[PDB]
């Protein structure tokens, strides 16, 4: 399972961000709007093969959560898609990246902005989010930006779709890999 | 439920719901904005996948 692969909660489906890893403990990112409330989580619609369970979760202000593997077998590829990734990076405004995600696939584009407030709603308001032209669809929130091998962010939210064209913010990786002390592989 | 609507950006998790117009939308926040963009006409069939 890479980054870009679906993910099943409870509730819905999400992507898998990055795989990463502090020692020999794996785990992977994803939006944490997706990990709020959900326990356990899934690597298809069935949900009989188990990925693990959450163990961390900032949403909203940020957008990022994290799931422990509990599964042995299952392959845990430090790629997004066949896609290798070996850092993390800062966004910038002008950087071409790529999303990956499991209702869309791949798609690029630039960052146009950065530290945007997006406000979706109810008091679910988020800051310091990467601002892209890159169009992404319900399915594809946690899945990973990238640009070339860095890793760049994680899908938040946006609106518009990739037929007409969209807007989508992310939030940050690099934040993510501090607050949880864990790092790409 | 569509009165804290139109919003400016959704989350993008997957719940289906069934429009009136065949279409799965992915989640309540997407529907709600088909919703306003329709000017009322667009309702709900049913929850899940259509």
């Amino acid at each position: 399972i890479s980054g870009g692969d679906a993910i099943y909660s409870s509730t819905g489906r999400c992507s898998l961000g990055f795989n990463v890893r502090s020692g020999s403990t794996y785990y992977f990112l994803t939006a944490g709007h997706c990990t709020d409330g959900a326990t356990t989580w899934w690597a298809n619609s069935a949900r009989t093969t188990v990925l693990g369970t959450t163990s961390g979760s900032s949403f909203p202000n940020n957008d990022y959560g994290i799931v422990r593997y509990t599964n042995t077998t299952i392959p845990k590829d430090g790629t997004v898609g066949g896609q290798d990734i070996t850092s993390a990076a800062n966004a910038t405004v002008g950087m071409a990246v790529t999303r990956r995600g499991s209702t869309t696939g791949t798609h690029s584009g630039s960052v146009t902005a950065l530290n945007a407030t997006v406000n979706y709603g109810g008091g679910d308001v988020v800051y310091g989010m990467i601002r892209t032209n890159v169009c992404a669809e319900p399915g594809d929130s946690g899945g990973p930006l990238y640009s070339g091998t860095r890793a760049i962010g994680l899908t938040s939210g946006g609106s518009g779709n990739c037929s007409s064209g969209g807007t989508t913010f992310f939030q940050p990786v690099t934040e993510a890999l501090v607050a949880y002390g864990v790092s790409v592989y | 439920d569509c009165s804290e609507y139109p919003k400016p950006a959704c989350t993008l998790e997957y719940r289906p719901l069934c429009g009136s117009d065949n279409k799965t939308y992915g989640n309540k926040c997407n529907f709600c904005n088909a919703v306003v963009e329709s000017n009322g006409t667009l309702t709900l069939s049913h929850f899940g996948k259509c």
